[PDB]
Formats: C-alpha cells, sequence, structure tokens
C-alpha cells in the first residue's frame, strides 16, 4: 500500500490495477471542480507492457503535454 | 440723482451683458466614460482569479451575498 491517498492532489484522482500477469496502467484524471477548464476531463496513463516496458500517454493539447510523453 | 450717473450705469450694464459662454457638454461626456471604464474594468481580476482557481463560470454573479467555496 504505497502511502499517498487516492484524492491526495486536490487537482485530480489516482487509479492504479496491476494485473496478475504483471502489465498494468497507473493512471491520472483530473477533476472537473478543481482543474482549469482547459485540463477538464484529461487523462495522463503510465502503461506496463506484459514483457516489462514502461510507456506514457496523454490526452491533453499538445502545447500543454510535458516533455515526456506523447498523445 | 442726475441722468448722467443712470446713462453711465445703463451703459456698463449693457456692456457687462456681453459675455460670451463657450460649449461645456463635451466635458461632462468625456468625464462619464473616464468613470465608467475606471470603474468597471477591475472586475477582470476576480473573473481571471475565478477562473483560474477551480470553479467554473455561471456561478460568479454580482451582488453582496458573502462568499464560499464554490461560488463568488
Amino acid at each position: 500500500y504505497v502511502g499517498v491517498e487516492p484524492d491526495a492532489n486536490k487537482l485530480g484522482v489516482i487509479a492504479v490495477a496491476i494485473e496478475d500477469s504483471g502489465a498494468g496502467d497507473i493512471t491520472f484524471t483530473f477533476q472537473t471542480g478543481t482543474s482549469s477548464p482547459k485540463n477538464a476531463t484529461k487523462v495522463i496513463t503510465l502503461n506496463r507492457t506484459a514483457d516489462g516496458v514502461w510507456a506514457c500517454k496523454s490526452t491533453q493539447d499538445p502545447m500543454f503535454t510535458p516533455k515526456g510523453c506523447d498523445n | 440723482f442726475t441722468l448722467i450717473e443712470l446713462m453711465i450705469v445703463v451703459a456698463i450694464i449693457g456692456i457687462l451683458a456681453a459675455i460670451a459662454i463657450p460649449q461645456y457638454q463635451n466635458y461632462v461626456a468625456r468625464s462619464e466614460g473616464a468613470s465608467a471604464l475606471a470603474t468597471i474594468n477591475p472586475l477582470k481580476t476576480t473573473v481571471e482569479e475565478s477562473l483560474s482557481r477551480g470553479i467554473a463560470g455561471s456561478k460568479i454573479k454580482i451582488g453582496t451575498t458573502a462568499s464560499t467555496a464554490t461560488e463568488t
């Protein structure tokens, strides 16, 4: 149990669900009652392949996506 | 009393009754606009604060009904 609440950051909510086969995805969904209008209802995700490779994706605009993921 | 003094007074009265008066409407017309914008400009600060904090629009209103953690 990692020491962080599912709503620790008031900007959004975190969700983790690792499958039995190791593959999983940790996602962060922005909330509408705290986040900005542009970043509202947007979701970032970090996925782990079955072999063991970490990738990341997001649904925000290109100019707002950080310099470490695609869109 | 004589006629000389009375006639001189009458003439000076007519002389004084000749001062011109220029326009004075554009001054107030411009002062009203200079005050309207000065009064209704600062609301942009509150609008931007409410839009950047987290609360959505619509709820932003005017008046004097206190405030809370949802409406402004």
